[PDB]
C-alpha cells in the first residue's frame, strides 16, 4: 500500500467523473424524450 | 464518424453561431 | 483564460438562444412556457457553461459548441426515426 | 484457511467489492476504462488481503475496511462538488 | 467515523453472505 492511497484518489476521481457523465446522458435522454413528447401533441 | 456531410454541417453550424455577433 | 475577456453575457445568451432553436426550432405555439421547453434551454445553458470553461479560445468554443449541436441533432432525429 | 476458500468465492468477493463501491445497473458503465481500473483495483486488494489475513474473519474486515475507505472517499468528495 | 464500526460491520456481514449465496442442491 505504498502508491496506492494515491490511486485510491485518482480511481475515486474517475469514478465521480463517470457518475457525472452518466447522470448528464440521462438528463440529455429526458430532455430528448420531452422534446418528442411536445412534438406528437403539437402535431395532434 | 461515419458521416461525409458531418464536416460541413458542423461548418454550417460554426458560421451560424458566429452570426450571433454581427447581429448584435 | 484570455479569450474570456472579449466575450460578453449577452454573446453567451444568444449564443444559448440559438442553441436552443437549433435543437428545437419553434415559434412559440405556447412551446416556450412548457416544462420539456424550459428543461432544454437548461440543458443548453449547462453545455453552453461546459464549453465555455472547456475551450482554450473563440474558435475551439464555437467549434464545440457545434459538435455538440451535430451531436444532439443526430440523436433526435435517429430516436425521431424510431417512434415512427 | 486457505484450504476453505474457493476461487469462486474470490472472484463473487471482488465482484460484491465493485458493486460495493460503484453500484450501476448500466451495462456500457462496466465498458468503460474507469470502471475497469475500478475492478482491476478491487482484485489487487483482494490479493492484498488474501495473502496477509490469518483468518476467514480477518480477511473480511480488511476487505471491509478497505470498502469503507472508498466509500467515504467519494461520499466526501461528492459533498465537496 | 463514529458510525464507521457500525457500517465495517454491515459491510463484513454483506461479504460474508457471499458464502451461503454460492450453492446448488
Amino acid at each position: 500500500s505504498a502508491p496506492e492511497d494515491l490511486l485510491v484518489e485518482e480511481l475515486v476521481d474517475g469514478l465521480l467523473s463517470l457518475e457525472e457523465e452518466l447522470k448528464d446522458k440521462e438528463e440529455e435522454k429526458a430532455v430528448l424524450d420531452g422534446l418528442l413528447s411536445l412534438e406528437e401533441e403539437s402535431r395532434g | 464518424d461515419e458521416d461525409p456531410e458531418k464536416e460541413k454541417r458542423i461548418k454550417e453550424l460554426e458560421l451560424l453561431l458566429m452570426s450571433t455577433e454581427n447581429e448584435l | 483564460k484570455g479569450w474570456h475577456e472579449h466575450v460578453t453575457q449577452d454573446l453567451r445568451s444568444h449564443l444559448v438562444h440559438k442553441l436552443v432553436q437549433a435543437i428545437f426550432p419553434t415559434p412559440d405555439p405556447a412551446a416556450l412556457k412548457d416544462r420539456r421547453m424550459e428543461n432544454l434551454v437548461a440543458y443548453a445553458k449547462k453545455v453552453e457553461g461546459d464549453m465555455y470553461e472547456s475551450a482554450n479560445s473563440r474558435d475551439e468554443y464555437y467549434h464545440l459548441l457545434a459538435e455538440k449541436i451535430y451531436k444532439i441533432q443526430k440523436e433526435l432525429e435517429e430516436k425521431r426515426r424510431s417512434r415512427l
